[PDB]
């Protein structure tokens, strides 16, 4: 081939070029490194520029009568080797030296413009050097925001969109779909750092702000990658933005597939949204959705046939002879397969456009009209800079205009990954000219029910909650409502102090309010009914008192005892009247004057019944000799002697228990929510049993001595009533034991009340009532 | 002043004006640095042992910050007449100068290096710090005489460790400086157990300009975020000429209380220092480079308008960077002396290509003002740093040393005393969560590790700080613990003891009962002829008395440690006797009424039917049920002793035989109650109408004694009395048996030994018919 000999053609105005034609596989001397390995992309782009220049020369409307030329070169993606040809371009015409002056306007450059490099790293280096001389430089691949500044790069233009537009579109998509809680990751190159720097401000200015901002280490021949993902998984975010080159994304996804990570919506850049490496990773289908933005642009349609024809021509021995009439000495031995890999690359057009732009500018500065145009002194490089701003130049029937910053405007398309088998496919669901336009019914998400994934925060906690601030830049809040055991004292100072001891407060309470003393009151529905029964209880007891003291001398009452019967009868009424001391507001006196003043009369009366029972036992069982002696003894003051003995025992027992464990008033708070309970407290059955000892013993001693006596033949017996009366006492006090321990606490004072009222009622219906009934009918009986 | 001819020349790039190059405000820093360079050159000329004969010159040029960077380099690289040949091998290019003392700003340094790399022309910088400048692949001919930024970050972190601070805020400017420094600080902090509350970007601005409302809103929001968090240590990475507006905004509010960790950029600046109202915001600590007094320099410097204005300030400060230029110049001089091979008093002139000087510069080693000047493989000289506190009173200097930093050791040292702003000169406190008390575990809250909550553990669990502090391990074995107890106090069990009074009370009640039966046993035996003994059915009565002695002989199995050997008897032996004891009384009641009632009411078959199948077999069937129900009970349950927890206090526990549960206790008190009631009904039927030998009376009596004990036990057990279940059951067990010992035979003992009214054979023969 003779390709390498077609990199310099003459003309009235010559362009310069810088492409990565070759690659190179410790500096001790000042020598330029040598690159040998062949890269086809640089050759393809150089041939694209050659096509553009030939096409311009052929036409007649553009630069009619003038012939363009070019001078291509190699950069090796290394500043050291890319600086030398740059130093060459700005040199005295027809000379090999460069002159140092105080300013421009004293130079005679041997080129008119430069089609800059494909790399931002070299773009930054060469732009500063060029800007001193005001030599216009048009780049076809450099996409970095830092190059838009006009204070450091006055004479820089690019025909590829900057990285700001893609991030703005991503932010608008995030906002429209409603995603406030996100996580941002970027590579460890200048790429990722600049991307994060732009996106942080763009998001913070729209309501989105990030949960974590991290960098993914580059695969420079693994441990840190573990840490990065742990933080992401620890924030509960369903959306992740990845702004990284291809290698970092490949490493990250390989690691993620190796282990298990829950699927998430990944928002990509153009680096790895169309890379076969990532698409071909096994297991990639188990990570979730993949969206992105891809630019729209025409593609040259005659480039393949052009390169075929020119390669065939170079094969011609005759042409090489005429051609003679090395920047890249390694591209002379290549074949069609060495370049067929990328004859559809989407950047030849860019180079094409670049060249056209420069040409048009010249056409405008020379003031050329249709076919011929004025003769003047040659145009200087720094003159073109005035016509390049706001320049509408047509390429491939697509109008294009430069801006103040030197960028061009292009649209975008929203690409989504769809799986059909194991081969991903790219589908379009959106558009972005200046405002996003999205379609929502053509998306297939990764959730079970095909529903939009959700990632949101809260920016205002509702009144009644404590807010914990979360976020990298401290935007969002986590709202928590403390339970029903504390207040919300202040909006800040995140803590819910516990309520006061007297205070009650529910959940979500600004303050805890006071409570109410709780005790069975006198007007409670239960108390009235127990008091209504008291009226009947007193009523019937007195009537028996109205009878016994009336027929005192009758033979029937005489057998009962007469005066002895009354003393028991009156005593019963007193204990009945001792039923009112319990309810109401406790008082120290009524607490200590409740038990001992209630059971004392009972033992004062159960002696009366016992005297009768023992009387029946003397005759029914004992021998005659003892029967006569006891009959003449118990009939006398012995009856009152026993009563005094029982009274002395009861008081002594009560005094012992009184000192042993005197009941006291206690206040219970936590038993019920909104009422502090004050009530008199006892000690197990120790006090109960001690006070119950006497009447328990005397009642039993009555039962055994009169349960067995035979019924009188054809006449009322004096043993039946006592036997039936005593079993009434036993069941009442036996029956209420399970109750008093298995009822509501507040009603505990209200059950002790019943036991006496039910106890007394049975006695009046067992031993005294039968005498009253016969006495009422005594006049009619005889 | 900017020119001096000599055999060898040197370059210089300082920024005299920074705010054509002569159109901005003056900067005296450039002037005194240039004067330092000139003084170094003249001093090296004066001496007669460093370079004999060989003179030195200089060629200085302004740079005007990042405005002018290309022209000076082209100027330096030119043979003469401003012509620079272009070729492919510069091994024989004699450039105008021999070395360049590079510029101050990092970006200009990088720009100049990217040009000078082709010719390998040594360049020493003196004020640019950035880790990116340590890459010798990109920059093969760049050296530095000050440490990099990681050392600054290390000093900051060691300061934050010496005093306990683990909750800080970070503010950064919008440029490469702030972004890089903040990222580096975050990476460092992530590995040292320190937290960052949040981060923010200050809007980029300049003094003497008008700002928009949006930027004021941004500053207001930033200051509010500052005055809402609990962190009180703020680290600022930004350059001067931007912080005036921020500090004015913070002063407008009432934000007081913070430690402001500055950086090299504004750690020493007079214009911001002069703001008097700034005094009352907290302590101001900065990181700077140690100063080295240079003998015989003020005479050269003093001997222009701006220099006199701040001459007092240039006396107090300004001696922190001149040593860098001094050392760089002397390093170049020593490298040149070594390369030429000169001696104490002899020299030999020779062409010197710049690329040769680099090899000798890389290996210089000498002492200057008691400091060793040698270059590390990354192109650095290790000079000590300082931490400087800002002092306001004008008596002493405005920047006071508080500590020293040694790059070759990565350690803070010689920490002096600092005047804080707290009430009683205490160390300002900065922490997220308070330390936990004893025994409490950690409940995480949030994403930061250093924030947490204190949770108290419940009884039965202990917290081993030697192990996971986020969860307390459950106390295993018999050990027990309660709230806030890392150590347990293993518990205790009890059983019916000896000294306990209730046990003694049961002992006396049982003993007198046992003695009564034995006295009856001799009495019912030696009187085998009287009808009373024969009226009891015969030897059958004796079988009944004996089985009662065993029962009371089974009182002591209830006292002692509980185990299977004794738990078996308590379940099988004790209740076996009871059912038969009542049954013999029940079948006895069958004799009293039925034997003559049905023999007179159903004589058709009853007379002969019961003649052969006496009452003995009927009792046996009742027994046969007793074994069947018993064996079923043992199979349904187990013989393993049961353990329980005492509600009175955890330290006590209870062990007892399996039937201790009332449900199991009632297992055998069902047929026994049935046998009791049927016997009671029959006895009452023949209460007094028959007078066989006055046996119905007693049977009803002893039956009543049994019933009251049974009903009393159940009712009381419906309430429970702590550790009393064992004693109450024993008291009932001894009581119910006593109902038999002194309620069935005791009275019959009386008749035999007191009244012969029944012993006479004639009398009993009379009552038998009746």
């Amino acid at each position: 081939l003779c390709l390498s000999q077609q990199l310099r053609m003459k003309g009235d105005y010559v362009l310069g070029g810088l492409f990565p034609l070759g690659e190179a596989e410790s500096r001790t001397r000042p020598s330029s490194p040598v690159c040998t390995r062949f890269s086809s992309n640089g050759l393809l782009w150089a041939l694209a520029m050659k096509m553009a220049v030939e096409e311009i020369n052929n036409k007649s409307d553009l630069l009619p009568g003038l012939r363009l030329g070019y001078d291509l070169f190699d950069t090796c993606s290394e500043p050291v080797v890319a600086m030398k040809p740059s130093l060459m371009f700005l040199a005295k015409a027809g000379s090999r030296d460069i002159a140092a002056y105080c300013n421009y306007t004293q130079y005679q450059p041997r080129v008119l413009a430069v089609i800059g490099p494909h790399s931002s790293e070299l773009a930054m280096v060469t732009g500063k050097f060029f800007s001193f001389f005001l030599m216009p430089q048009v780049s076809y691949g450099a996409s970095m925001e830092l190059l838009s500044a006009r204070e450091t790069f006055p004479s820089f233009f690019r025909t590829v969109p900057s990285d700001r537009v893609q991030l703005t579109a991503a932010a608008e998509l995030l906002q429209e779909f409603g995603w406030n809680w996100v996580a941002a990751l970027g590579s460890d190159d200048e790429y990722g750092r600049q991307g994060l720097s732009i996106f942080s401000a763009l998001a913070a200015a729209r309501g989105i702000c990030i949960a974590h901002e991290g960098l993914v280490p580059l695969p420079r021949a693994l441990g840190k990658v573990q840490d990065v993902l742990h933080q992401v998984n620890q924030s509960s975010v369903q959306v992740v933005l990845l702004f990284a080159s291809v290698h970092a994304a490949h490493a990250l996804f390989n690691y993620s597939i190796s282990s298990r990570l829950s699927p998430k919506v990944w928002v990509a850049s153009e680096a790895w949204l169309t890379s076969d490496l990532v698409m071909g990773l096994p297991g990639m289908a188990q990570m979730g959705t993949v969206l992105g933005f891809l630019q729209r642009g025409a593609q040259l349609h005659e480039f393949p046939q052009y390169v075929k024809t020119h390669l065939a021509l170079a094969t011609d021995p005759a042409f090489c002879s005429a051609l003679g009439e090395q920047r890249c000495p390694q591209c002379d031995c290549i074949t069609l397969q060495n370049v067929s890999a990328g004859l559809n690359h989407h950047q030849t057009f860019s180079v094409y456009a670049a060249v056209y732009s420069v040409a048009q500018a010249l056409h405008n500065t020379l003031q050329c009209n249709a076919s011929g145009c004025p003769a003047q002194d040659p145009v200087k490089p720094w003159q073109l800079l005035e016509n390049m701003y706001n320049l509408t130049f047509h390429v491939g029937g697509l109008p294009l205009r430069f801006d103040s910053s030197g960028n061009v405007d292009m649209e975008y398309d929203l690409k989504l990954w769809v799986w059909q088998g194991s081969v991903p496919r790219l589908h379009d669901v959106g558009r972005f000219n200046g405002s996003l336009r999205t379609e929502r019914l053509k998306i297939r998400w990764h959730t079970s029910d095909n529903q939009k994934p959700v990632s949101r925060c809260s920016r205002q906690c509702q009144e009644g909650q404590v807010r914990r601030v979360k976020g990298f830049h401290s935007c969002c809040y986590d709202c928590v409502d403390c339970e029903a055991g504390s207040y919300r004292q202040n909006p800040d100072d995140i803590a819910c102090t516990f309520c006061g001891q007297d205070e009650w407060s529910p959940e979500r309470s600004t303050r805890c309010f006071r409570r109410r003393s709780r005790f069975l009151a006198w007007g409670e529905p239960a108390v009235l009914l127990l008091l209504l029964l008291l009226s009947l209880a007193l009523g019937l007891v007195l009537a028996a008192l109205g009878l016994f003291v009336h027929h005192r001398d009758s033979p029937l009452v005489q057998a009962s005892g007469g005066p002895l019967a009354c003393f028991g009868l009156v005593c019963l009424g007193l204990v009945c009247l001792s039923v009112l001391l319990f309810p109401g507001q406790p008082s120290p006196a009524r607490c200590l004057a409740q038990q001992p003043l209630s059971h004392l009369p009972l033992t004062g009366c159960l002696s009366t019944l016992f005297l009768q029972a023992a009387e029946i036992f003397v005759e029914s069982e004992l021998p005659l000799s003892w029967a006569d002696r006891l009959s003449g003894c118990l009939r006398g003051p012995w009856a009152w002697l026993v009563v005094l003995l029982a009274m002395l025992v009861e008081v002594a027992l009560c005094t012992w228990y009184l000192v042993a464990f005197p009941p006291e008033v206690v206040t219970d708070w936590h038993m019920l929510p909104t009422e502090a309970l004050v009530h008199c407290r006892t000690r197990s059955w120790v006090s109960f049993g001690l006070a119950h000892a006497t009447n328990a013993t005397l009642a039993f001693l009555c039962f055994l001595g009169t349960f067995l006596v035979r019924s009188q033949p054809g006449c009322y017996n004096r043993a039946r009533g006592l036997t039936f009366a005593m079993l009434a006492y036993f069941i009442t006090w036996v029956s209420f034991v399970p109750l008093l321990a298995n009822v509501q606490v507040v009603l505990r004072p209200a059950v002790q009340m019943g036991a006496l009222l039910l106890c007394v009622l049975g006695i009046l219906a067992a031993f005294h009532l039968p005498r009253c009934y016969l006495l009422m009918r005594q006049p009619g009986l005889n | 002043d900017f020119y001096l001819p000599g055999d060898y020349l040197l370059g210089g790039l300082f920024s005299l004006h920074a705010n054509m190059c002569k159109e901005y405000e003056v900067k005296v820093i450039g002037y005194n640095l240039m004067q330092a360079m000139r003084f170094a050159v003249e001093e090296i000329n004066n001496d007669s042992s460093l370079l004999p004969g060989v003179l030195l010159g200089y060629e200085i040029v302004d740079v005007c910050y990042i405005s002018n960077n290309v022209q000076p380099v082209l100027y330096f690289l030119a043979h003469e007449d401003n012509l620079l040949p272009i070729q492919e091998d510069y091994s024989n290019y004699i450039s105008r100068v021999v070395a360049v003392i590079g510029p101050d700003n990092s970006e200009s340094v990088m720009t100049v290096a990217n040009f000078l790399s082709l010719f390998l022309l040594p360049q020493i910088t003196y004020s640019a710090i950035s880790d990116e400048l340590r890459d010798k692949v990109r920059f093969p001919a760049l050296l530095r005489t000050t440490p990099s930024a990681d050392h600054h970050i290390e000093a900051m972190v060691q300061l934050m460790l010496h005093f306990r601070w683990n909750w800080i805020i970070v503010l950064v400017s919008s440029d490469t400086y702030g972004r890089d420094n903040g990222q580096l600080l975050g990476e460092r902090v992530a590995r040292r157990d320190i937290c960052i509350a949040f981060q923010e970007t200050l809007p980029t601005l300049q003094p003497n300009q008008n700002m928009t409302s949006e930027e004021r809103q941004r500053l207001v929001t930033i200051v509010d975020k500052l005055q809402q968090s609990t962190a009180r240590v703020v680290v600022v990475f930004s350059p001067d000429l931007t912080l005036y507006h921020f500090f004015n905004e913070v002063l407008r509010q009432n934000f007081t209380g913070a430690v402001w960790i500055a950086s090299e950029s504004w750690a020493i600046d007079p214009v911001l220092h002069n703001l008097t109202e700034l005094r009352h915001l907290g302590t101001f600590l900065g990181i700077t480079i140690q100063s080295v007094p240079i003998p015989g320099f003020s005479e050269f410097r003093e001997w222009l308008n701006a220099t006199l204005s701040f001459n007092t300030i240039l006396r107090l400060s300004g001696e922190r960077v001149v040593y860098s230029v001094y050392s760089a110049v002397y390093a170049v001089a020593h490298a040149l002396h070594s390369l030429l091979g000169c001696d104490k008093s002899t020299c030999t002139k020779r062409v010197v290509y710049p690329w040769q000087l680099l090899e000798e510069i890389w290996k210089v080693n000498f002492t200057l003002l008691d400091h060793q000047i040698f270059f590390d493989p990354q192109g650095d000289v290790a000079l000590h740093l300082e931490i400087v506190q800002w002092q306001w009173d004008r008596s002493q200097n405005p920047f006071q040393s508080v500590a020293s930093y040694y790059p070759l050791q990565r350690q803070l040292k010689n920490i002096q005393d600092i005047s804080w702003h707290t009430i009683n000169n205490t160390i300002p406190m900065s922490m997220c969560s308070k330390r936990c008390q004893s025994g409490q575990k950690k409940k995480p809250v949030g994403i930061h590790v250093c924030c947490f909550e204190c949770i108290d553990c419940l009884p039965g669990t202990f917290l081993n700080h030697t192990e996971d502090e986020y969860e307390c391990q459950a106390c295993p074995n018999n050990e027990w613990s309660y709230q806030s107890e890392t150590s347990c106090f293993k518990r205790q069990l009890v059983f019916l003891e000896w000294h306990e009074a209730p046990t003694i009370a049961v002992a006396l009640l049982a003993a007198l009962g046992f003695l009564s039966t034995l006295a009856i046993l001799v009495i019912f035996w030696r009187h085998f002829q009287t009808p009373i003994v024969r009226s009891a059915g015969g030897p059958m009565c004796f079988l009944m008395l004996t089985l009662l002695l065993v029962a009371y002989m089974v009182v002591p199995v209830y006292v002692g440690p509980p185990k299977v050997s004794t738990c078996l008897c308590r379940q099988a032996l004790f209740p076996l006797c009871f059912t038969i004891c009542i049954s013999c009384i029940a079948v006895r009641s069958f004799q009293i009424v039925c034997a003559f009632k049905m023999a007179s009411r159903f004589p058709r078959a009853y007379s002969y039917w019961v003649r052969y199948q006496g009452p003995y077999v009927s009792m046996a069937f009742i027994t046969v049920l007793k074994m069947v129900i018993v064996v079923i009970g043992m199979l349904a349950t187990g013989l393993s002793p049961t353990t329980r927890t005492d509600p009175d206090d955890p330290k006590i526990t209870i062990v007892s035989c399996n039937p201790n549960y009332r449900n199991s206790l009632l297992f055998n008190t069902s047929l026994d109650l049935l046998l009791s009631v049927v016997g009671f009904s029959f006895a009452y039927m023949g209460k007094e109408l028959p007078t066989n030998y006055n046996e119905a009376k007693f049977i009803t009596l002893s039956m009543t004694f049994y019933f009251t004990s049974s009903v009393s036990l159940c009712t009381f057990m419906s309430a429970y009395s702590g550790v009393l279940v064992t004693i109450v059951d024993l008291l009932v067990t001894v009581l119910n048996l006593l109902a038999i010992s002194l309620g069935y035979f005791g009275p019959k003992c009386y008749m035999i030994l007191f009244y012969p009214e029944r012993n006479t054979p004639a009398y009993f023969n009379s009552m038998i018919q009746g």
